[PDB]
């Protein structure tokens, strides 16, 4: 369930268009899994990064 | 790039706490949006104008 986007996600801030890609999700998942906390607790690290 | 440290976490924590709702003086992005819509002039068009 700690999956990745098959294609980039347009986040589309109110002023500047923004894009999430597979690599930033990769890094965020790496940090969350490094923390080792349960899923709903490592959610904090994932969202923060 | 993809490097995370306590300073990065602290910086995010500060930004998260330093602004819970938008302020009147810090919401300049609406103005900055309208500047980007006009391109820069060079010498020739400047003198003609």
């Amino acid at each position: 369930r700690q999956e990745l986007p098959s294609e980039p996600i347009p986040i589309d801030l109110s002023d500047v268009t923004m894009r999430i890609d597979a690599e930033t999700a990769k890094w965020a998942r790496d940090e969350a899994r490094k923390t080792g906390l349960p899923h709903n607790e490592a959610r904090a690290e994932f969202v923060d990064v | 790039d993809f490097v995370w440290d306590e300073e990065e976490s602290e910086a995010l924590r500060q930004a998260r706490k330093d602004a819970e709702l938008t302020a009147s003086a810090d919401s300049v992005r609406a103005y900055l949006k309208q500047i980007g819509k006009v391109a820069l002039l060079n010498a020739e068009e400047e003198v003609e104008l």
